[PDB]
């Protein structure tokens, strides 16, 4: 169970970091019109 | 447009409100008096607060006979002393 | 001469009447007006409602029996009450109400002024009070002023608790009373420990705060954090990473605040439903868990008086009728209230030992005041109809009661929810508007038409 | 371009058959976990002690259920609102007895569905659309949050969350009526107007547009071939449609502005269902439906029953029977 | 030339309220049904039929007022004012529940009138009569629930009474006595209603969020013209969005709108069929395999058996007051109850 | 039916003496009962001990008898267990315990008589419903 817990924690952390860094990676610019929004 | 005068023209006119400052309060008051004189009870056969039961009974005057229903209700109404 | 002569129409603004307030986005003077006048409305309500409550208040009768939500807030701050939350003086309630109501005239005055008489835009009048939503430095500066203002407000709670009479403490030794807090918790491991705990059962995140020392110390931290952050924002401008992360516009900022207020609303809902420390049950009525626990206490007491050995009484299912174990072994009340074993309250804690409810204390030490309180709470459970018929849904008319906890939880859930909807609406719109397609697709330049087919 | 840049480009790509996106990076694993656990549990899970009284309820197909009676059964009342992941159990056998699958499924589902909503915003932004489809979806989403999370919170237990099954749903509904008189609550009433109205307006709109399709086909072919995907011109005569509906009621009850019409189609069911969700979410804190029990009294003081009192008798029947072994004390307080 | 054609001309004139031949049936029947309901809920009792107060006059509110069904002893009497029960006495007629048959029958003919109006107007304007066709669903529902159902039961007494709370009672009765939630015909009905509301919402939202920019206003409603030839929103963009979000999408607007007709209409029709079965107590009450297992095995429990215990509660607790003509007396000791409650 | 003087005539004591309550007295008693008692005694039952109700026959068999005005007034000043054996002011609302039960604090002799009057009159109106619980709702 300890191994399962750690495995899930790492998995969840991995995807959450994808979400956060993903939306930090110039998201307003990812549209088909006005890109320079900073 | 359908040929009649627009509602917005009618309900913003002096003629309309002259007519309806009489008729609206009159209908409203007639309704009030239909109830306040107790006529509403008599027309519809609705029990007044003192007409659901005779003094001691706790049994509902339920109609149990299709064709003598008229008489049964009449009997129930007599039993209200 | 014309009805379209002003800028206050769809023809000039691009917004219909039902979106009328959107005409104010770049009219900083009238917008200031709207905001100050609105703040007036909030203050007016705090004032008028308190006086309404007081006029209707029978001081010896419990507050929670009287549809009060504001007097309980004032009482929790230590004003007007003594031991057990008894009302000793209604005048502090009168003062709070009057002063809010008088202050609302001033805000209302200034709001009306700025909205219809004062300068429509502030930029040509003053570069200090004027602003451009897109001016990132000016935005963080005003944010900064307000952060300092909020920091101060938090320190005012601290001041009240520490120097100006204290706060109502339901946990006060020997019974609930107003207590001066002399040793606020400053240890960041305790304070930020709350922020890191699970929101789930038996943990409850910040809603679990259970002593005034933690509450007061938390506000010392919040006060200083907010003041430091206020200074930070007046002295800095947003870093590159932040510039590229956000949308920079009035509507975007509105949307961020909407998401924040939604979150806070949901938090407040849970706070008033579960917490009996900053929402004392003396003032707000028992929590749902509390009243459920209180029922079990009540029948444990009655049946034990009759000769029942409550520790050994086996219920129909095999579990103890009065007492059982939690999943980690603590002795807890039985029946459906098994779910509520995380409940903690001053009437119950004296019966608690290291392993949970203590059979010897239950047999020997239950005081008449505990019996009274459990009975009171069991019969004031936060259940009732919309028309304020107290009790279960099948209860007959007789008792005029809905718990303040229910009024406050339901209202704030509804508000938190619509505020999330508002956040989505304005966040989506702000994105669309910044990118330039909030009004629809350019027929001559339809983006999907330049994309390859999916299949 | 570095590896992270390429990854971000693929994630947010408008050319993927199914859009991924950042909300999708959370949505995909959470929905797959919920779905897989749901399917395995619905087929093969052993009985679950939902009410914490050591009286296990069988939900799965292999343990004697059909499609209609089967469910993933809520976690134990002994658990309450405690977080019960697999790793908090001594064994899978314990986790199963206590209704662990239910927690795993509902939490992954709620997170996944919340991200489904974000994903709808996200793709709209990538495609240069207006942003509010996600706002419409917030209505059913809010309703799911109400029955799986908010109700459990208010009542103190996930054992009171809606079961993941057809008969389990009906159970939830009947108990809810007994305990909240939901029928007599104006927010549920708004919900009904929302869904009856939604279905009415769905049928109405569908019938009116169908009624006014421009002739483009012969009798030996489907009228649907008269419209070609992506054509510029409208496929029906809205003037004819309006001319019919305006005469059916009266001219001004009929929409002539298609934008106004389609906004109304969005708003009516969405607003009604937001209220439905708020009904459940506020009844979660026991502010219940109207109670007119014994509201009508005669001159002597005799109770004169109304239909509300008859409803109350039905509610009592539900109340006294539900969870027949769980209550030891006279009042059902959660 | 000729009175019929002259009458036809006048009936079909384009006025604010279209009349038509259909109006001769529709207007009086709809008016009397609505007026019957307002009159009964305002002034009329249910004391002699049900032992119930049912009007504002007696102290009921909007939620509790009703026009109640006649007593069970009336059977399926038409209960005409001049019939052998009321014998032309208006007051007695009201007290016997005559307004219930009044509203049901005038309401039925009014519905016929409305659907004829849908046909009449469609023919005159020159559109296909799909709106009338769609209206067959409300008609199937009304007829099955307010006519067929009580006609299979003992009397009109068991039809729905016309009232908010009264209708709620009808729902709960169907749960406790018919196990109506278990019925797959009701389930299809639920699917059509919820699916219809879903389609309504999703289509409305989709159009409103794939609009072309056809004006400079931030409020986008003005930028539409009733006579414009062009689609106001992008079908192509809508299709891509849903294909990528959900996996499938409409590509054909005509199919889309026909499907919007099909779903809620079919759903209502299915629920009507189930109610026709319930007229005869032909319920989906039980699963036999479940009952055989449960009877032999006192540890076997499902949500299905849990719901039947609730139903048994409903029947025993509601029956004596809900069915006063039966004169049920259930001693306290025979009432099914779990522990404590 | 109506609320007659006959209905409002209840035993004043155990010796056969009665008082006729005024309509006003009854309504005040009902109001005060709701105010101070119904949280536990709604409809004639007792929520914190359902074994003891407020039915006339039950009050008649209490010690001392409680099926009359004077017995009920005495109960409201100095409540006892059903056998008369223990004084229960400390856990039951009374004038004697108006300090810990504040809703009792300003009740006069006329107030208690009114409450007592309501308790004896209710069953004469409601029958089995009074003290009957949910079965009779
Ligand atoms: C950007 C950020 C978004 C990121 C989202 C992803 C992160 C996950 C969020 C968490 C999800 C909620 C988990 C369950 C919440 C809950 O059980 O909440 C309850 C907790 C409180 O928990 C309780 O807290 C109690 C504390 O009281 C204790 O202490 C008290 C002290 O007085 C008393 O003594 C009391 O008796 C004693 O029990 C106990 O611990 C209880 O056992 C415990 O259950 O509230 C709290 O943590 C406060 C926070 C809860 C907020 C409510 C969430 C509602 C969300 C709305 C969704 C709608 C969306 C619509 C879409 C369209
Ligand atoms: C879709 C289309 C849209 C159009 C909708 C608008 C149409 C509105 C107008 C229709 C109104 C018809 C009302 C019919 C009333 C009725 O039936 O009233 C019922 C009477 C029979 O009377 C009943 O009869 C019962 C059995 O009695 C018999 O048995 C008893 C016991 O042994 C005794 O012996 C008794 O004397 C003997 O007569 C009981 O006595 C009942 O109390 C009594 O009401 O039949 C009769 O009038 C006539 C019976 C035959 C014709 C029925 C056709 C119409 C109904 C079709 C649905 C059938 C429902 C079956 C369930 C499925
Ligand atoms: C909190 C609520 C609130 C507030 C503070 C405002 C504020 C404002 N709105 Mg918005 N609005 C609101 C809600 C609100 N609105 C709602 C609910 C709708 C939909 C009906 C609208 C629709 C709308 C539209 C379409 C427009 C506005 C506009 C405006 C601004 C100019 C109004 C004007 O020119 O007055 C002219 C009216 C008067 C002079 C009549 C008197 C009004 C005063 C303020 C009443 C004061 C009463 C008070 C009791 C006085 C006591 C004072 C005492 C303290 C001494 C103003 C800042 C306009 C705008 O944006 O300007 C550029 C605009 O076009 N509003
Ligand atoms: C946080 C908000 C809040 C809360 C929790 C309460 C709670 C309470 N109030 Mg107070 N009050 C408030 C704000 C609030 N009020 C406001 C804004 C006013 C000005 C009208 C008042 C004025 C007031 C008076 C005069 C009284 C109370 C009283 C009461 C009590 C009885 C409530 C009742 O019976 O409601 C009945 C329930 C309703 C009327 C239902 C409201 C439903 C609304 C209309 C729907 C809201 C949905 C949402 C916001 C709409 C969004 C639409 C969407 C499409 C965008 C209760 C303690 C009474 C009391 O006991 O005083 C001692 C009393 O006499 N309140
Ligand atoms: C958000 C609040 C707010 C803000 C930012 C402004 C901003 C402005 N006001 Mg407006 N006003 C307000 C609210 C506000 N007002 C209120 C509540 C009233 C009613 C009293 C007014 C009545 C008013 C009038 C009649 C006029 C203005 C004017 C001005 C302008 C110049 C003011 C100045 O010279 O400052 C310098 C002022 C000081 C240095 C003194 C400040 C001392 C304050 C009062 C005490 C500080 C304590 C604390 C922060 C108060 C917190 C209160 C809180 C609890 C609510 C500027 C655009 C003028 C204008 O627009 O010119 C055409 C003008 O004629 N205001
Ligand atoms: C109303 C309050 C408020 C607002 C609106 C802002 C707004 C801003 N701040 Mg300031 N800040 C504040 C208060 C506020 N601040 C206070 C009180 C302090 C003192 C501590 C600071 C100290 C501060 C610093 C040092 C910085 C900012 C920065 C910024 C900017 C970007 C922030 C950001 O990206 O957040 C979004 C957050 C992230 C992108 C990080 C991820 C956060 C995780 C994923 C969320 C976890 C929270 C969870 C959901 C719930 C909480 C519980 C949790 C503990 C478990 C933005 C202008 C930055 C800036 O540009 O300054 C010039 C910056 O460097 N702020
Ligand atoms: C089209 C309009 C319309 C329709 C369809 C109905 C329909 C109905 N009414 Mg309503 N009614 C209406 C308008 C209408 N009403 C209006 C305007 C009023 C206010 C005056 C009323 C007031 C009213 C009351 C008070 C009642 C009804 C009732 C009824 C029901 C029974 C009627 C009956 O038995 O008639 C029988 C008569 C006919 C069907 C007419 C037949 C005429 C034939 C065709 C003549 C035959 C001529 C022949 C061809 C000649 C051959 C010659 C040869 C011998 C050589 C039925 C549902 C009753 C009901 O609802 O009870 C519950 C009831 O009590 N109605
Ligand atoms: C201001 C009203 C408060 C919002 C309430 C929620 C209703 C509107 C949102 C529904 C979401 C549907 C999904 C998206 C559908 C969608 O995409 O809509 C799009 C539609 C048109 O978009 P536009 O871009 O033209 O306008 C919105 C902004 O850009 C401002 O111009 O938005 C509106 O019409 C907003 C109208 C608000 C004005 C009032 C709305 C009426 C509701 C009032 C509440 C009364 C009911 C209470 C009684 C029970
Ligand atoms: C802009 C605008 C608006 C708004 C407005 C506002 C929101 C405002 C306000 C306002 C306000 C917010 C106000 C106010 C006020 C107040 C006052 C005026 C006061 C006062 C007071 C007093 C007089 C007092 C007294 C007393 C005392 C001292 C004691 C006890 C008793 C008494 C109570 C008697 C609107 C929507 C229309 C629209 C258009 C624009
Ligand atoms: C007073 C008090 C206290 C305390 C408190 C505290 C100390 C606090 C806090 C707090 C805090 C410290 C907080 C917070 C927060 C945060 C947040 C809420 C966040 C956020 C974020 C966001 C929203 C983001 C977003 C995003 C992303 C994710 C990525 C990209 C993009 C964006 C940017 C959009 C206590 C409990 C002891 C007790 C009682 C009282
Ligand atoms: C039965 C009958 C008849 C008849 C009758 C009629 C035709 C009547 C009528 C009637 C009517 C025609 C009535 C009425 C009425 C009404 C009312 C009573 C009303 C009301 C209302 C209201 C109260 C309102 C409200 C509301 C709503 C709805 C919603 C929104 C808001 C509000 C809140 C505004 C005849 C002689 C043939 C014969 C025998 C029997
Ligand atoms: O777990 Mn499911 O159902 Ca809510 O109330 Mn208490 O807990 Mn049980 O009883 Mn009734
Ligand atoms: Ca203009
Ligand atoms: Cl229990
Ligand atoms: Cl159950
Ligand atoms: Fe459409």
């Amino acid at each position: 169970m300890e191994t399962l817990k750690i495995t899930v924690y790492i998995v969840v952390t991995f995807f959450v970091l994808l979400f956060v860094f993903g939306f930090l990676s110039g998201d307003p610019a990812r549209n088909p019109k006005r890109k320079d929004l900073e | 447009t359908t040929g009649e005068r627009p509602f917005s023209d009618i309900i913003t006119s002096v003629r309309y409100w002259v007519i309806h400052s009489i008729t609206i309060p009159a209908l409203f008051i007639a309704g009030w008096l239909f109830v306040s004189t107790g006529l509403a009870y008599d027309v519809f056969g609705t029990p007044r607060p003192d007409s659901y039961y005779a003094q001691e009974q706790r049994s509902i005057p339920l109609v149990t006979d299709r064709f003598e229903a008229k008489q049964q209700v009449e009997t129930f109404l007599e039993q209200l002393k | 001469n014309s009805i379209f002569a002003t800028n206050r129409d769809q023809e000039s603004s691009g917004f219909a009447w039902w979106a009328g307030n959107a005409r104010l986005i770049n009219l900083s003077g009238k917008l200031l007006g709207a905001h100050v006048a609105h703040a007036g409305l909030i203050v007016f309500w705090a004032g008028a409602m308190t006086l309404f409550e007081l006029a209707h208040f029978i001081p010896e009768k419990p507050m929670y029996e009287q549809g009060l939500i504001l007097i309980p807030h004032i009482a929790t701050l230590g004003w007007g009450v003594g031991p057990g939350g008894e009302v000793v003086d209604t005048f502090p309630f009168f003062v709070v109400g009057v002063v809010h109501l008088i202050s609302s005239a001033v805000l209302g005055f200034g709001g009306v002024y700025h909205a219809i008489r004062g300068p429509e835009t502030l930029e040509e009048y003053s570069s200090f009070f004027g602003y451009d939503w897109k001016d990132k430095n000016k935005m963080t500066t005003i944010l900064g002023f307000h952060l300092i203002v909020l920091g101060i407000g938090a320190l005012l709670l601290v001041a009240k608790a520490m120097f100006f009479g204290g706060l109502y403490d339901t946990w006060a030794p020997g019974g609930g009373d107003v207590r001066v807090i002399t040793n606020p918790t400053l240890d960041p491991r305790v304070i930020f420990g709350y922020l890191l705990k699970s929101p789930f059962g038996g943990e409850g995140w910040i809603v679990s705060v259970n002593n005034l020392e933690d509450v007061v110390g938390g506000h010392i931290w919040i006060g200083l954090i907010c003041i430091a952050g206020g200074i930070w924002h007046i002295l800095t401008t947003p870093f590159g990473w932040a510039r590229r992360a956000f949308i920079w516009s009035g509507e975007a900022y509105l949307s961020y605040s909407l998401g924040a207020l939604s979150m806070m609303g949901f938090i407040a809902t849970c706070f008033v439903w579960f917490n009996n420390t900053v929402y004392p049950s003396e003032f707000y009525g028992p929590t749902g868990p509390e009243a459920s626990q209180a029922q079990a206490m009540t029948f444990l007491i009655r049946d034990q008086k009759l000769g029942a050995n409550v520790g050994s009484a086996q219920g129909p299912t095999g579990l103890g009728k009065y007492l059982m174990r939690s999943p980690t072994g603590e002795i807890i009340f039985g029946g459906e209230t098994m779910r509520f074993w995380d409940f903690r309250g001053p009437w119950l804690e004296p019966l608690r030992g290291p392993n949970g409810l203590d059979l010897n204390k239950i047999k020997n030490d239950i005081q008449p005041w505990q019996e009274r309180r459990a009975a009171e709470y069991m019969t004031h459970a936060p259940l009732g109809s919309l028309n304020s018929v107290g009790g279960v849904a099948t209860e007959i008319n007789s008792v005029n009661f809905v718990s303040p906890r229910s009024w406050l939880a339901t209202s704030h859930f509804v508000l938190a929810f619509f505020f999330l909807v508002g956040h989505l609406w304005h966040a989506g719109r702000a994105r669309a508007a910044a990118a330039g397609f909030e009004k629809g697709i350019d027929r001559e330049s339809e983006p999907v038409l330049s994309m390859p087919s999916l299949d | 371009a570095n590896l992270w840049e390429r990854f971000c480009n693929w994630v947010t790509s408008t050319d993927n058959r199914l859009y991924v996106g950042w909300f999708g990076v959370i949505m995909i694993p959470t929905l797959l976990a919920a779905t897989i656990c749901f399917v395995i549990a619905f087929i093969a899970a052993p009985p679950v002690d939902i009410d914490g009284i050591r009286e296990p309820v069988s939900g799965s197909l292999l343990y004697g259920n059909n499609i209609i009676t089967g469910a993933v059964v809520p976690s134990s009342n002994a658990i309450g609102l405690h977080f019960y992941p697999i790793w908090e159990a001594a064994s899978l056998d314990e986790w199963l007895y206590n209704g662990g699958p239910y927690q795993l499924i509902i939490f992954h589902f709620l997170l996944g569905a919340s991200c489904y909503m974000g994903r709808q915003w996200e793709l709209s932004y990538r495609l240069g659309m207006r942003p509010w489809i996600c706002v419409a979806y917030s209505a059913p989403l809010a309703s799911a949050f109400a029955v799986f999370l908010i109700y459990p919170i208010g009542q103190g237990s996930f054992s009171d969350g809606m079961p993941l099954g057809i008969s389990g749903t009906f159970n939830f509904m009947i108990v809810f009526q007994a305990e909240h008189n939901i029928l007599m609550h104006p927010f549920h009433q708004l919900g009904v107007a929302g869904v009856f109205g939604g279905a009415l307006f769905c049928a109405m709109h569908g019938s009116l547009v169908t009624s006014s399709l421009i002739r483009e086909t012969t009798e030996t072919e489907s009228a649907n071939y008269g419209y070609k995907f992506g054509q510029e011109e409208e496929t029906y005569n809205i003037v004819a449609a309006h001319g019919y509906f305006g005469r059916l009621i009266f001219q001004y009850a009929s929409f002539n502005n298609s934008r106004s019409l389609h906004f109304f189609l969005a708003a009516w069911p969405v607003v009604g269902v937001w209220f439905a969700a708020l009904g459940i979410s506020t009844m979660a804190f026991n502010l219940n439906g109207f109670n007119f029990n014994h509201s009508v009294i005669d001159a002597k003081g005799n109770v004169i029953n109304t239909w509300a009192d008859i409803i109350n008798r039905a509610n009592l029947g539900m109340e006294v029977m539900h969870e027949r072994n769980a209550h030891n004390f006279p009042l059902d307080l959660a | 030339r000729g009175w019929f054609d002259i009458l036809d001309d006048w009936l079909k004139r384009d006025r604010f309220v279209f009349v038509g031949w259909s109006g001769i049936l529709l207007f009086p029947c709809a008016y009397l049904a609505l007026g019957g309901w307002l009159t009964g809920t305002t002034f009329v009792t249910s004391w002699y039929t049900h032992g119930l107060a049912s009007s504002y006059l007696e102290g009921c509110n909007f939620l509790t007022v009703a026009v109640s069904t006649p007593a069970n002893s009336m059977g399926h009497s038409l209960l005409l004012l001049w019939g052998p029960e009321a014998q032309g006495d208006f007051t007695r007629w009201c007290q016997l529940g005559g307004l219930w048959t009044f509203i049901a029958l005038h309401g039925a003919f009014g519905l016929i009138g409305f659907m004829l109006r849908q046909f009449e107007i469609a023919r005159l304007v020159g559109v296909r009569p799909y709106n009338a066709i769609a209206f067959s669903a409300p008609i199937a529902v009304f007829v099955s629930v307010f006519l067929i159902y009580p006609l299979g039961q003992s009397s009109w007494f068991f039809a729905p009474s016309f009232g908010v709370a009264a209708i709620f009672r009808f729902l709960l009765f169907f749960q406790g006595f018919h196990n109506w939630t278990l019925n797959p015909f009701h389930m299809m009905g639920v699917a059509g209603v919820l699916g219809g509301a879903l389609l309504c919402a999703i289509h409305g939202a989709t159009v409103e969020n794939t609009l072309f920019q056809d004006g400079e206003g931030a409020s986008t409603f003005r930028a539409f013209n009733p006579t414009q030839a062009e689609e106001t929103y992008s079908m192509v963009t809508a299709n891509r969005f849903w294909s990528q979000i959900f996996g499938i999408a409409f590509s054909n607007k005509r199919w889309l709108h026909f499907f919007m007709l099909f779903v809620p209409v079919t759903g209502l029709w299915m629920s009507a069929i189930g109610v026709v079965g319930l007229a005869l107590n032909l319920r989906s009450y039980d699963f036999i395999s479940q009952e055989i297992r449960a009877a032999e095995d006192p540890e076997f429990e499902t949500f299905y058996t849990k719901n039947l215990l609730l139903n048994e509660g409903i029947r025993a607790w509601m029956a004596p007051q809900d069915q006063p003509h039966e004169n049920f007396v259930f001693p306290e000791e025979v009432l099914p109850r779990g522990n404590a409650l | 039916a109506e609320l007659t003087p006959e209905v409002l005539t209840v035993p004043l004591n155990s010796e056969g003496k009665t008082i006729t309550l005024t309509e006003k007295q009854y309504l005040e008693g009902k109001r005060l009962f709701q105010y101070a008692c119904a949280s536990c005694h709604v409809g004639g039952i007792t929520k914190t001990n359902p074994s003891l109700d407020l039915r006339t026959e039950t009050l008649a068999l209490a010690t001392p008898p409680r099926d009359n005005i004077e017995g009920l007034v005495d109960y409201m000043k100095n409540p006892t267990t059903y056998d008369g054996e223990q004084e229960i002011a400390e856990v039951h609302p009374s004038l004697r315990s108006a300090d810990i039960f504040p809703k009792m604090r300003n009740l006069t002799e006329k107030d208690l008589v009114a409450i007592a009057g309501h308790i004896l009159v209710e069953p004469k109106i409601l029958g089995d419903k009074w003290g009957g619980g949910k079965v009779y709702y």
